[PDB]
């Protein structure tokens, strides 16, 4: 309610809010994986799956 | 070059001729600026950029 922003920078900051409560203590969280090293598991979380579509598409790749 | 005298090319001010006549194969410059952009109608709100940053642009944009 005490917000001007466009559902577009809402949706980048809930995005990002999301992707910083993983932030936590526990398996499957990325601080857990950085002590072991998995930099790979991290490509796999939902949350970058979530906010994939505000990606530009045409150089998403790159 | 200039419309209006389409069969006159300068160099240096030498005005050369065409072979041929035109009306309408010149008209159309819409893809002669960019390499894979067309000209659209004016906007004032559409932001200004440089050649270089147009890489990381979208469509309809």
């Amino acid at each position: 309610d005490l917000a001007v922003l466009r559902d577009e920078k809402t949706a980048i900051t809930k995005g990002y809010e999301a992707l910083i409560k993983r932030l936590g203590t526990g398996d499957n969280d990325i601080p857990s994986l950085i002590a072991k090293k998995d930099y790979l598991s991290l490509y796999n979380l939902p949350e970058v799956k979530l906010m994939a579509p505000l990606i530009r598409p045409n150089r998403k790749g790159v | 070059w200039s419309k209006a005298d389409s069969s006159k090319i300068y160099c240096h001010g030498i005005a050369i001729r065409v072979p041929l006549v035109v009306g309408d194969e010149h008209m159309d410059t819409s893809l002669a600026l960019l390499e894979g952009f067309s000209v659209c109608e004016n906007d004032p709100r559409a932001p200004m950029v440089t050649r270089q940053d147009l890489i990381d642009v979208g469509f309809g944009q």
